[PDB]
Parts: C-alpha cells; structure tokens; sequence
C-alpha cells in the first residue's frame, strides 16, 4: 500500500496544507515506513521462490516410473505456467486496480476503492508476476523430478526417479528393496494422495483461510483509514471547505488544526498497524523459504518440520499472496507384536 | 460564522428575530449569557 | 584460495555490509528526524517556549505550551516504536545469527543452504560493527559424467543391491560408485546385499558377484 | 540559501522536492501532487 | 481544468466534469463515504456536476541518480498511455511537465503508462524495480533510461532418462559469506 | 469529567472533555500496540517451544 499523506489529511486544500506543514517531518516518516514494507513484500517472494536461478525446461512427459506429476507440473501445451492444483489455489483467494476511468463516470457507484484512490490511497503491483512465480515453481519441480537433491547444492545430476524414491526410503530408515519392490503399489499411493489433494481443496473451502485473513485484513485497514475521514475529531465538521467557508483564518485554523491532529493519528495507527503485520508474514516468509531449502531441495529429517510422518519429499504449490507445500510422507499403517 | 464570510456564503433558511431592550442588557443577546433578558425574555442556544 | 578471494571480494567490491550499514543509517536518521521536530509548531505561535513564555501570560502561554508538549510527546512516542520495531528484528537476527554460531561453527550442518550453499563442512565466525560475519565451508560437485546404471544386479537367480552407492557401467564393465565422487569399485558380496529374486525387480541387469 | 528548486518545474525538481533532498538516489520514488495549481475560480449562485 | 469553485457559498478546488449522477429534488451537492464532494448542482443551470480531485492518480519517477543522470522516466499508475494529458491536466503545467505527458517513447505496462523510457526485447537483472515484471536501468542503447521484462534466470533442460546417472568426477572447496545485524545503538 | 460538567456549559465543557478524549485514547492506544509488540515476542518463543 502507498499513501500520499498531504491528500489524505488536507486533499486540495492550500490553507490546510500550509498548516500541515508546522507538523515538521510526520507525512514523510509515515512514506518511508509504507515505502519500507512495499520492498520487504517483494523480497519475501524472492526469497521463497527465486532460490535457484535455473529454470528447468517442464519434461514433455510428466510421468517418471509410475510416478504422476501432471497435476503439480506445468499444464501440457499451455503457455501460461500454472499447475493443475495452482488454477484453483488462485479460484479460492478471492481478492486496487482500477483504471482512470473507473473512477469518473460513476452514477449512484461509489465504491470504497474510488474513495480509497480520491484520498491519497494507492495500491502498488508486485514486482513478480503470478506467471514468473508458477515458472518458479515449474522449475523447482521439474528439477526435483529428474536432477533430485543435487541442484540445490551444486551441478543438477540426472537420476532415474524410482532411484531417487530408493535414496529417500534409505533415509528414512527403509531398505530400498521395500521400494524396487513394491513401486508400483507406492506410485500408485502417491498418485492417488495427489488426487485427493484436488478434492481436499476443492471440495472442502477454508482449506486457504490463512491466506485470505491476510487479504481481508488489508482491505478492513484501508476501508478503516478512508472512514476515519468522516470523523470530525472535535472540530465544527469533518469537511475543511465547510471550516474554510464559514471561519476566517484565525478562527479556522483551530478547527483546522484538530483535523489535521485526528488524520494524522489515524494515519499513523494505520502504518504502525501494517508494519506489525509485515513483521509476521516476513516471519512466515523466512519459515516457507527454509522450509522451501529443506523440505523441497532436500530431504528433511526435522520431525514434523515437512508434513507429518517420516519425510521423503516436498513440492512447492504458488498461491495468491503465498505458498502451498505438498509434503510426501511415509508413515507405518499396519503392526504386529 | 465570520462576519467578513457572511457576503461569500448562501442560507437555505435565515430567520429574523427583533425586540427592544435597554443598552446594558445587550451583552445578554448571546449564548451562555445570565441575566433577566438572557434567562426570562429571550435565550439563544449555546451552538447558535 | 577461498579464503584469499574473500579479502578481495569484500576489500575489492563495497555493498558486501550494507546490511550492518542500514542499521546503522536507520538509527542515525531517526535520531536526526527526533532532533528536527522540535522545529515543528504544531498549531502553536512557536516552536520555541522561551519565545511563548516571553510573550504570553501564564493562562494563554499555557494553550501553547501544550500544542508544544503535545507534538514533542508524539514526536518521542513514534520513535520509540520505530525503535521496538527494528530491534525485534535485530533480535530475530540475532537469535538465527546464535543458531548458526552453534550449528555451523560448533557443528556440521546437513540442513540444506543453512550454512552456504554446497555441502556444509565447516564454518569460521569473524566480528563486525553491530554484526557477525561467517564464512562457510562448503563443498560443491564440479565435474560431471553420464554412466548407465541399474536398481540392482542379477546373480543368478537373486537380486543384489548397493550397500551405499550406486551401481554404474563405464560400457562393458559395472561397479559401484559413491554418489557424489566417482570411484568405481568391483561389486563383490561386501559392497552388496540380498533381497528378493532377478524377477520382482525392474531394470535389474545380470553380472558377477564375486566375494 | 546555497541552491534553489521549484517543485513545479519538472519530475525530478518534484522528486527532490517530495524527497526533500536535493540529492536523489538511484530508483523509482512515488511523488506527491505538485504540479496542478488552480488558474482560475468559478463563482456559481443563484438568479436572486 | 483545475478551479477553485464557490457553489451557493460552498467552496474547494478541483475539475469539475459533467455529470451521470441524477439527484433529488432539493439536493444541491453530492458526498461519499469519505464526506468528499463528489458532485454539486449548478444553481443557474440546474445542470449535476462531478467535482473530481486536482490529482488522485499515483505518478513515479524513475531516476538513475542525480549524480549519473538528469534524465528521468515518469509511470503514470492505472492510466492509459492516450488518457495520461487529460488525467495529469498537461496544458495546465509547465512546458518541462508537457514533455513527459506524450512522447515516441511511450509504454503501456499493466502499472500503467511508461514515458521517457526506450523498451527494449532483451532480457536483464532487474536493477529499479517498476512492476509487473518490468525494470528499468540507465544502459547504453548516450545512456538512455531502458525498460524491459526482468529475467528470471539461465534456461536449462535437464536430459532425464530411466537407465542413466550423472556421478561428480571432481569437486570444489568453496568459501562464501553470509552477513547477519546482531545489535543496534542503544 | 463529572468536575467539568458540573462547572461548565457544554460550549466550554466541550473544549475540555476534548482534551481528556484524547490523552485518554492516547494512553489506550499506547497501552494497546505495547501488547501487541510483546504478543510476538511470546508468539515467536511458543513457536520455537
Ligand atoms: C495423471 O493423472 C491424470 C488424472 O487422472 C490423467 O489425466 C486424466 O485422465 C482421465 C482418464 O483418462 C481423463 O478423463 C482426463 O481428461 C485426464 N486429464 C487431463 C488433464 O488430461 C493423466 O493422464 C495422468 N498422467 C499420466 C502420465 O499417467
Ligand atoms: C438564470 O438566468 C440565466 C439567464 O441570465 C438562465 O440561463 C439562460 O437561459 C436561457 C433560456 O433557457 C438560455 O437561452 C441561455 O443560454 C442561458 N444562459 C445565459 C447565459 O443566458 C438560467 O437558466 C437562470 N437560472 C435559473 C435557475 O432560473
Ligand atoms: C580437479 O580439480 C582440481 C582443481 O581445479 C584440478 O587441479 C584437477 O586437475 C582436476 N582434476 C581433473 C581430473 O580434472
């Protein structure tokens, strides 16, 4: 969000920006502040997904020893990137980006968004692209499928992928003959895990609720600082062309003034507000890029780190204002004594 | 309302109110004003 | 060498601190804004008091005292949160910085791009200005060569498997190899296991077990 | 007084003068309005 | 044009543009959420009037440094590169605004309309961050602010098949750095 | 509050009601983003616990 604080406390209004003035440095404090967390949200982003700066090619064929990867690999004969899973994650967001136009031949259609942008409220683009984060992914994935663990630690080394499944049984403590001989039952398993992964999102909504309290908490903030416009903080009336029409300047300074004080405070709350919530998605930033390292570009150990279960193996999902992590999990069903 | 605006504004109503009183009673034609005008002949609000 | 390149590579090309550098430009910059808004007025006559003390009686002097007060108090106010703010995430450096001193320096990490990229070896701490600086021992796979390979080996009518390694041809001959080094080694009954039969394995090749 | 700027003259005297730094680094920077000024008023009322 | 207007004593600043808007009987003025007056009546020609902000639209500037470069690129957000003279008021500015409202070098980003900027078909490393996908560098096409797509990386297709393996024939001690804040003034 | 009712007319009561408003939701709302800074540091030592 980017805010221009001398059109939201006195829009056009000469007189009450001359006054806005005596408040010294506050409007550029509050910029640098709002300009601080527009930066940080595109390095998140980077830092998650950017982490290798080779994009693996898709492989034409997206099954790999019985293993199928169509619904997490780039759509066949598509060129927009975005997987089969990714399509809906971007449906069950729901989110400005309004045009110049948008805003001026509105009979009876004034919406919070024009109010937002007529008051100094502007929301800035991301610097990646939905397509340039579905690439990431695609090539995180497509390199996980054929190179393995290698292309995060150096030169990506090709390896058949049922080998790759031996090595990562291995790891968790399973000879790998438990796969060779049983790989088709396992691909099967985890065919139809992915499959259920459809579904699950689908079928059931609230699966992304953590990420549309993020949006929601947005919109609430930005819809709470244009409201505060109408309050009147102690003075005659919120509207400064009514204090400057009926007042001289002596006398409509004073209410002014109280104006200026209650938009700026409620300016101020707003930016404190939004640095807090930075903070705490940096932090689920810095957690998806580790886990993103070690669960996706390696093979966890960490118990309960990368899904429930002994880890084998994790793809990246792109989402609206986040990620989605597909854990692969082994976990024993069945005991004797 | 400031006088020097009165010429620069328009009313959607004005009403004219008019009695006579003595001079020292003319400090009580106003809000927050006690006195025998102010509280039995003739009482402005105090957000005229 | 690599510890030669990284005099250079921080003497040779600045930038490489500018993390330690923005703390220090953030804190030097909201201690000069604090300084400066005691210039601002805030509504009042002046922003000097001396100037509103002269000039006024106790009653009106009052009245501007307190846009003064009042401005100052939200002047210092905002900084101190600025400041709560930058030093959690000091903090939040500090406490990742303390986890890499016990995890990289006192240990080895198999954590993935914890301590560097590569495969962590080692790691050297070295102090800086309100900051720490480690230097990461890693090793990275340089050369490369394309082999054939197999899941396992048929003797007869058992199916073998790597004990570690992987089993590679170099064209008419197979061995078994580390994954991330090439050192071929003959397969014998030391360096494979037994499980199962030639026939439930797929892509399973014939060749000689010897012991 | 060393320098002088003109926050209406063009993009970057408005950057400078958004910025309040005569000095300007390398990027993009987000200006505040300072270039419209109203050139004349319009005074409507009604035919009384 | 921008004016300052007085409407039966109602004063403010901003363009005032026919209206849509149809109001009631005695309604003289209109307001939003924000109490923003949106629109007023005309007293003598009855006629509905939106009353738009001087500036609401977000202008940028890109700059490669004052010390490499006087040039400058202007983004004008949300705006079509054909609607940027009417939505910036340009013959209401000065001759060295009216440069930047219109040009040869005019792109259209989905951040809005670009001016000042040569676009180019090459890839690079982003170097001042616009949006969308789209950097601009002060490159040398005399150095000219350049726009173009931010590259996301080397392409590499890896050869994958069921019977081979890549096995490391050599290796490399490497050394990197890694820089961490651990405190701040007190 | 009750002191300044009593003594003054809603006019000039006003006034000074205004001024106890505000340094009264001033201390709420510093009060308020105090626990807010310290709900984080204890969210970050239950996330590591
Ligand atoms: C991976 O699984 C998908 C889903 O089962 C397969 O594609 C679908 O297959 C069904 C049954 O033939 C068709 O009705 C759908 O139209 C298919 N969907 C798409 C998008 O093609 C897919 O073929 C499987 N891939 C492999 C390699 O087995
Ligand atoms: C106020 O008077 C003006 C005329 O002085 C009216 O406007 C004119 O109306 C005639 C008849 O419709 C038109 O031919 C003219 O072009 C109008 N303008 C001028 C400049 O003469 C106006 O309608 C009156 N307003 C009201 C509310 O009665
Ligand atoms: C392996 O790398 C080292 C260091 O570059 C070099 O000296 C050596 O000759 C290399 N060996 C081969 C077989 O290329």
């Amino acid at each position: 969000t980017s805010v221009d604080c001398t059109m939201y406390i006195c829009g056009d209004s000469v007189e009450c920006s001359t006054l806005l003035l005596q408040y010294g440095s506050f409007c550029t404090q509050l910029n640098r502040a709002l300009t601080g967390i527009a930066v940080e949200q595109d390095k998140n982003t980077q830092e998650v997904f950017a982490q290798v700066k080779q994009i693996y090619k898709t492989p034409d064929i997206k099954d790999f020893g019985g293993f199928n990867f169509s619904q997490i690999l780039p759509d066949p004969s598509k060129p927009s990137k975005r997987s089969p899973i990714e399509d809906l994650l971007f449906n069950k967001v729901t989110l400005f980006v309004k045009q110049y136009g948008d805003c001026l031949g509105d009979i009876q259609a004034r919406d919070l968004i024009c109010a937002q942008k007529f008051n100094g409220l502007t929301v800035l683009p991301p610097l990646l692209t939905d397509e340039m984060i579905a690439a990431y992914t695609a090539a995180l994935i497509s390199g996980t499928a054929t190179a393995g663990w290698t292309f995060g630690a150096g030169p990506a080394l090709q390896i058949p992928f049922p080998m790759q499944m031996a090595y990562r049984f291995n790891g968790i403590g399973v000879t790998q003959n438990v796969l060779y001989e049983n790989q088709k039952l396992i691909a099967n398993q985890f065919n139809s895990a992915i499959g259920k992964i459809q579904e699950s999102l689908t079928s059931t909504p609230s699966a992304l609720g953590k990420l549309q309290d993020v949006v929601n908490q947005n919109a609430q903030a930005l819809n709470t600082l244009v409201k505060q416009l109408s309050s009147n903080f102690g003075a005659i009336s919120s509207v400064l062309n009514d204090i400057i029409s009926r007042l001289d300047p002596p006398e409509a300074e004073v209410q002014i003034d109280r104006l200026i004080t209650g938009r700026l405070q409620s300016l101020q709350t707003y930016v404190t507000q939004q640095l807090i919530r930075a903070a705490e998605i940096r932090a689920s930033a810095n957690l998806a890029a580790t886990k993103m390292s070690e669960c996706v570009l390696g093979q966890s150990k960490r118990v309960d780190f990368c899904g429930k279960g002994y880890h084998l193996m994790s793809f990246p999902q792109a989402a609206p204002h986040g990620v989605v992590f597909l854990h692969v999990t082994y976990i024993p069903s069945q005991e004797r004594n | 309302v400031s006088s020097t605006k009165l010429n620069d504004l328009c009313f959607t109503n004005v009403y004219a109110d008019s009695f006579v009183v003595r001079g020292d009673e003319v400090r009580q034609i106003a809000p927050g004003q006690t006195g025998v005008i102010a509280d039995y002949n003739y009482k402005l609000p105090d957000d005229f | 060498s690599a510890i030669g390149k990284i005099q250079e590579s921080l003497t040779s090309t600045p930038s490489a601190l500018g993390k330690l550098q923005d703390v220090v430009n953030q804190n030097a910059q909201a201690l000069n804004t604090l300084v400066k808004q005691l210039s601002s007025n805030f509504g009042a006559i002046s922003s000097v008091l001396n100037d509103i003390i002269s000039r006024l009686d106790p009653p009106e002097a009052e009245v501007q005292i307190d846009r003064l007060i009042t401005g100052r108090l939200q002047s210092l106010q905002t900084y101190v949160t600025q400041q709560l703010i930058r030093a959690a995430e000091i903090r939040a450096s500090a406490n990742l910085a303390a986890t890499k001193m016990s995890e990289c320096v006192l240990g080895q990490s198999k954590r993935v791009d914890f301590c560097g990229k590569g495969y962590h070896l080692m790691s050297f701490p070295q102090a800086a200005p309100h900051g720490v600086v480690f230097l990461h021992v890693t090793y990275i796979p340089s050369q490369e060569r394309n082999f054939t390979t197999a899941p396992a080996i048929c003797h007869e009518g058992k199916a073998h498997f790597p004990r570690e390694g992987v089993f590679v041809s170099n064209g008419t001959h197979w061995f078994i190899t580390q994954r991330n080094f090439y050192e071929p080694q003959i397969i014998t009954t030391d360096n494979t296991f037994v499980s199962g039969t030639c026939d439930v394995v797929i892509g399973i090749v014939n060749n000689t077990v010897y012991d | 007084i060393v320098d002088a700027i003109d926050c209406a003259l063009d993009p970057l005297s408005e950057t400078k003068c958004t910025l309040r730094s005569f000095i300007v680094e390398k990027g993009i920077y987000q200006t505040s309005n300072f270039r419209v000024q109203p050139q004349d008023t319009v005074v409507r009322f009604p035919n009384i | 044009k921008c004016v300052n207007f007085n409407f039966n004593g109602l004063t403010g600043t901003g363009v005032l543009t026919d209206s849509n808007k149809k109001f009631q009987s005695f309604q003289q003025f209109g307001r939003d959420v924000s109490d923003f007056t949106d629109s007023v009546k005309d007293p003598k020609t009855l006629e509905v009037l939106d009353i738009t902000p001087c500036s609401y639209g977000g202008v940028s500037v890109i700059t490669p440094g004052t010390n490499a470069s006087t040039q400058v690129a202007v983004l004008y957000q949300d705006v079509n590169c054909t609607d940027v003279p009417t939505a910036i008021h340009a013959e209401q500015l000065t001759p060295s605004w009216r440069v930047y409202s219109t040009g040869t070098n005019m792109f259209q980003t989905q951040a809005g309309c670009l001016i000042g900027a040569e676009h180019v078909n090459n890839s690079y490393d982003c170097d001042i961050p616009i949006g969308a996908g789209i950097c601009a560098t002060y490159h040398t096409p005399n150095k000219r602010i350049v726009a173009y797509v931010m590259s996301l990386g080397a392409e590499n297709s890896v050869a994958y098949s069921n019977n081979t393996i890549a096995i490391p024939t050599n290796f490399t001690i490497s050394v990197t750095t890694e820089v961490m804040p651990v405190s701040m003034t007190k």
